[PDB]
């Protein structure tokens, strides 16, 4: 499950 | 009098009105529920109930020309919670259609139709319910949203053969369903501090779109930028 690339996650908002 | 039920109508609250037709012959006229035989009103809903509790979505496309479908039950549940903890996204994809209450709330416990599809199960429900625009932060009387509840019980699922399997499978589908909904993946301007060791690494995160910087975990970012960060320090 890795993140895209230049990305990272957080809620939605 | 009364010949048969041809119509339903949600009035006040949870109370219901019921379109009636006539042998002495007149024009069809609403009636309140609290004011028509027991077994009359029984035989308009009865085959509705029916149909709903084993999915029958022919029958509930017949039954619908005119019928509110958000009738609730003894425990405040309408016909889509149903169809949603048997799993059948055909139907409810149905009564959405149907212009139901994808939001509606029962009063045993508190849940919508996601907290069905959640606890009964239902990936490919769930998919469609999100799809339609339901509501994912909605709680119950325990407080859980429907996804809290799907990591909860994932806790507790057997390891023991392809039957408990299937099972495992779901909840990861429905918890990663719900997940990309919470969750976005919205691009780094800029990777300000580093906290945390090793693997266990977390990353204050600078947004190219606006707004604070926040700690990301060092899993929940790109092997990409994460070393175009280390590369900087040397």
């Amino acid at each position: 499950q890795k993140a895209p690339p230049g990305t990272a996650r957080r809620k939605r908002k | 009098e009364v010949n048969k039920i041809i119509g339903s109508r949600t009035a006040g609250e949870g109370a219901m009105e019921y379109l009636i037709e006539w042998k002495d012959g007149h024009s069809p006229s609403w009636v309140p529920s609290s004011y028509i035989a027991a077994d009359v009103v029984s035989e308009y809903e009865t085959p509705w109930w029916t149909a709903a509790r084993k999915a029958d979505e022919q029958a509930l496309s017949q039954l619908l020309e005119d019928r509110d479908v958000d009738a609730v039950d003894e425990n405040g549940r309408t016909a889509l919670l149903f169809v949603a903890g048997l799993g059948s996204d055909k139907c409810v994809r149905l009564l959405a259609e149907a212009g139901a209450d994808l939001d509606h709330r029962d009063m045993r416990g508190g849940l919508t139709a996601l907290h069905m599809a959640a606890g009964y199960v239902r990936p490919e429900v769930v998919e469609a319910l999100v799809e339609l625009g339901a509501d994912i932060e909605v709680e119950d009387e325990r407080g859980l949203t429907a996804l809290e509840l799907a990591r909860e019980i994932l806790k507790t699922t057997p390891k023991g053969n392809p039957m408990q399997f299937g099972r495992r499978i779901g909840l990861e589908k429905v918890i990663n369903v719900l997940e990309g909904q919470v969750f976005e993946y919205a691009e780094v301007d800029e990777i300000v501090e580093k906290r945390g060791k090793g693997k266990d690494v977390e990353y204050l995160v600078r947004w190219k779109d606006g707004g604070d910087c926040e700690w990301v975990k060092g899993v929940h970012v790109a092997e990409d930028v994460a070393k175009d960060y280390e590369d900087g320090l040397e």
